[PDB]
């Protein structure tokens, strides 16, 4: 009935809000309908915008994702007489790089890893990403624990612009936001590791 | 078999 | 490459306080946290507690909170563990250690550092030949009445490896430490070659180069 | 804390035999965080297999690491001689980290009877009032040897003291060095210094010495 596909990268989240979004181009372009599910076939994540865990528009929201949420989650996907079953891996760490080195990041998968080209102008991202019900307030950025404080660097909402990049660029950058979902506010830090090509 | 990513998805044979 | 350059051993006096240095390269120093690890004379390993020197915050083992301080020194990309009232139970190899974001395990290590803890005064070494007398033929320097540990000792400025065995140090019935090291050479280099050990005892800037010959 | 529960304290196998070290974890440990270190004497711990089974910089392909959760496994499938090290596991879980209390491996090989070496004191010794008398015994196996010292055909006591190398990382052999210690005027008194030498790999004990 319905065709399984495996999603072979696993997604990391520090145990802070995170929202993962059931985007698989071409399958959930055009008329298309989308259910999570928490490891089952069967039995659906919550669709009350008041539960922890829930299915906010085609997105999987955890406020916040916490110890005991990694696991297997299912996106299943229906057309017109079409239907695909999603296997995504989404695991849960529990310490940020800044506060401890411990229990944090256990690898580093892409989403956590970008590269600035040397001598260009280039820019670093926050990989924030929430359905419209989280409205993220004023995005400030750090590198290696401390804010940017740089000619060179310009903060543009959830970008990091970049100028004239040089080696020194290299080292740990982190972009800390104000999440306010139904009236509540959250806070949601997000790091990364940069390298020069 | 899915590679998936922000801006784009790997696809393969399954 | 990653490398971490620990401060020289040192003997502190019982109450006494002590700082030992980690000073890293190969990599951008306030990036990373910096760990450091005990290990007392035959004994495992304990963590003592990290450093982050980008923001200066540490934590420490609940064992070790207000024995153990961390600082960090990020112009001179140097890392300091200072312990406070010392006691024989400090006396321990320190080790300091970094952890890669994304990467939580330890995959570069420092030298060690050796902490004594003793009421007994420093002594350099007395330095001695071991001279040689069918086949194959020994020799060595016995590097007799020092404290603190340790002593390096090399041969022919490092130069001389093979057949080396330098023994653990013993403490003699008078508290002070002797250290034999010998080297087994052919019968037919005694001539040929010069036998020269490098006894290092850094805590009292000894320096000893003695020529060993075949009586 | 997170105890890590390791076995055995010490191994002792011959080069060949498979080593096999567990490590218990009191809490699950998830597989990222589950490490085993290498130690040799008088070096720093090195990283030796990381994230469970994935083998460190400069490992060899006979040692492979396994398990989940609270149980976990090293083993060196063909032991060689540079295997003689002490291996700790190591939780990066939760705080504080803690580390197993080590497996040593020693390892096993034929016995090689000791060549032994007599050195009387030096000349600049006995200006400072003391003499040491060193009897070497190099590159032997098992580590189990009994030296003995004797003046004038007269057997020693309570004056010599003994140390021994760690297992040689290419030939599996010990060394032991015995040190008599001897007033100068007590030296002097004296004319045949003799170490005694008795091992397994000798038929007969022997003796190395010297004439003041
Ligand atoms: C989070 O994830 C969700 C998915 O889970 C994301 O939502 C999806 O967002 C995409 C892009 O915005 C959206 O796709 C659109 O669908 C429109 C509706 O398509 C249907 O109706 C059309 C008539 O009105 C019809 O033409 C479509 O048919 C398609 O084309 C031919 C017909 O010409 C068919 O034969 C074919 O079978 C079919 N193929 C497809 C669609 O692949 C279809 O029946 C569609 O009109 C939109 O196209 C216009 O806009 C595009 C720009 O976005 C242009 O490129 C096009 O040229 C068109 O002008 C578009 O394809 C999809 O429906 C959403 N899915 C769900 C579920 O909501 C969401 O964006 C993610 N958020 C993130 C990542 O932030
Ligand atoms: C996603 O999670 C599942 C469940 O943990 C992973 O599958 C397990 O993989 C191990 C290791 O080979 C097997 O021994 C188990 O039998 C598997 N269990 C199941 C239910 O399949 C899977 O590998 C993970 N995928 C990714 C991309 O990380
Ligand atoms: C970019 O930086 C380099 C030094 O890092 C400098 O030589 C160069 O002129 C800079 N480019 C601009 C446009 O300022
Ligand atoms: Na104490």
């Amino acid at each position: 009935g319905c065709k399984d596909i495996f999603m072979k990268n696993e997604i990391l989240s520090a145990s802070q809000p995170f929202a993962f979004n059931c985007t698989f181009p071409p399958i959930t372009s055009g008329e298309v309908s989308v259910t999570w599910y928490k490891n089952s076939s069967k039995i659906p994540v919550s669709k009350i915008i008041q539960s922890r865990i829930h299915q906010d528009e085609t997105w999987i929201l955890f406020l916040p994702m916490e110890w005991g949420d990694s696991g297997v989650y299912q996106c299943v996907i229906k057309g017109r007489d079409s239907c695909h079953r999603i296997h995504v891996n989404l695991t849960v760490f529990e310490k940020h790089w800044c506060d401890t080195s411990i229990g944090g990041l256990p690898n580093l998968s892409d989403e956590y890893k970008q590269i600035l080209h040397l001598g260009k102008d280039d820019s670093l991202t926050c990989h924030l990403h929430f359905p419209k019900s989280c409205v993220l307030g004023p995005i400030k950025w750090y590198k290696d624990c401390n804010e940017i404080k740089g000619e060179r660097f310009t903060v543009l909402e959830t970008r990091l612009l970049v100028s004239n990049v040089s080696a020194e660029d290299r080292g740990n950058y982190a972009c800390q936001a104000i999440l306010t979902h139904s009236g509540k506010q959250y806070e949601v830090l997000n790091g990364i590791t940069v390298s020069i090509t | 078999f899915v590679e998936w990513x922000w801006d784009y998805v790997x696809x393969s044979e399954c | 490459q990653v490398q971490l350059v620990q401060s020289g051993a040192e003997v502190k006096k019982p109450g006494a306080s002590v700082k030992v240095s980690c000073k890293a390269s190969g990599y951008s120093f306030t990036s990373s946290w910096i760990h450091w690890v005990k290990q007392a004379p035959g004994q495992g390993l304990e963590w003592m507690g990290e450093i982050n020197p980008g923001n200066v915050r540490t934590n420490y083992n609940e064992n070790f909170r207000n024995k153990v301080t961390m600082t960090v020194d990020t112009s001179i990309s140097t890392a300091y563990m200072e312990l406070s009232r010392l006691r024989s139970d400090d006396t321990a190899v320190y080790y300091c250690t970094v952890v890669f974001y994304g990467e939580p395990y330890f995959p570069y290590w420092g030298q060690g550092t050796l902490v004594t803890v003793s009421s007994a005064s420093t002594k350099g070494p007395s330095v001695f030949p071991l001279a040689p007398s069918g086949g194959t033929a020994a020799l060595g320097c016995l590097v007799k009445d020092y404290f603190p540990e340790p002593v390096t000792v090399s041969w022919n400025s490092g130069a001389l490896t093979s057949g080396v065995h330098t023994f653990p140090a013993v403490l003699q019935s008078s508290g002070l430490y002797s250290l034999s090291s010998v080297v087994t050479v052919p019968s037919s280099s005694l001539g040929t070659q010069t036998y020269i050990c490098n006894v290092n005892h850094k805590p009292s800037n000894t320096k000893v180069d003695k020529r060993v010959e075949p009586k | 804390q997170i105890v890590l529960t390791q076995s055995p304290g010490t191994l002792s196998l011959s080069p060949g035999e498979r080593a096999t070290m567990t490590c218990t974890a009191s809490s699950s440990v998830s597989s990222s965080y589950f490490h085993w270190y290498q130690q040799k004497p008088g070096q720093a711990p090195r990283l030796w297999i990381y994230r469970t089974s994935r083998l460190a910089s400069g490992v060899p392909d006979r040692f492979s690491g396994s398990g989940s959760g609270t149980d976990f496994t090293l083993t060196i499938s063909r032991l060689e001689p540079e295997d003689a090290a002490t291996y700790y596991c190591h939780q990066f879980h939760r705080s504080p980290l803690t580390f197993g209390a080590g497996t040593k491996l020693e390892i096993k090989r034929t016995v090689a009877a000791p060549s032994v070496f007599i050195f009387p004191p030096s000349d600049e010794q006995l200006k400072s009032g003391t003499a040491s008398v060193v009897c070497l015994l190099n590159n032997f196996y098992p580590r189990e040897a009994k030296v003995q010292w004797k003046v004038d055909n007269a057997l020693q006591s309570g004056n010599s003291q003994e140390s021994v190398t760690e297992q040689d990382s290419k030939d599996s052999t010990y060394s032991l060095s015995s040190t008599l210690t001897l007033s100068k005027a007590d030296y002097e008194k004296h004319k045949v210094y003799a170490c005694e030498v008795t091992h397994q790999g000798l038929s007969s004990p022997v003796t190395k010495s010297f004439n003041r």
